[PDB]
């Protein structure tokens, strides 16, 4: 299985491909993927100054 | 040429001659195999099911 703990104030959003239905879930909970979902990959800015 | 399938025992008679072993392929929904039904060409796409 592919599990990600999510923080406690931090969301992370992903999509069952396998049985078209959309959810994120909020809070510190620990998601766990269906064969077919995947993770909501956020690049985000950093650095310094930002990048 | 006609595909047997299924729970049995198959003994090749005089007659018939076997010609592949046509191994199944596991597929999920919102995924399938290209599927070119050689006798009447049309291409089906067929997906869901193992097909």
């Amino acid at each position: 299985v592919v599990s990600y703990r999510v923080p406690h104030n931090a969301a992370v959003q992903v999509y069952d491909y396998r049985a078209k239905r959309a959810r994120v879930v909020f809070g510190p909970e620990l998601v766990t993927l269906d064969p077919e979902e995947q993770f909501t990959v956020l690049s985000l800015s950093a650095g310094r100054p930002k990048r | 040429c006609w595909l047997i399938r299924g729970p049995l025992e198959y003994v090749p008679s005089a007659k018939v001659e076997v010609v592949e072993e046509r191994q199944a392929i596991p597929l999920d929904q919102n995924e399938g195999i290209y599927v070119q039904d050689v006798k009447t060409g049309k291409v089906r796409a067929v997906i869901g099911s193992t097909y």
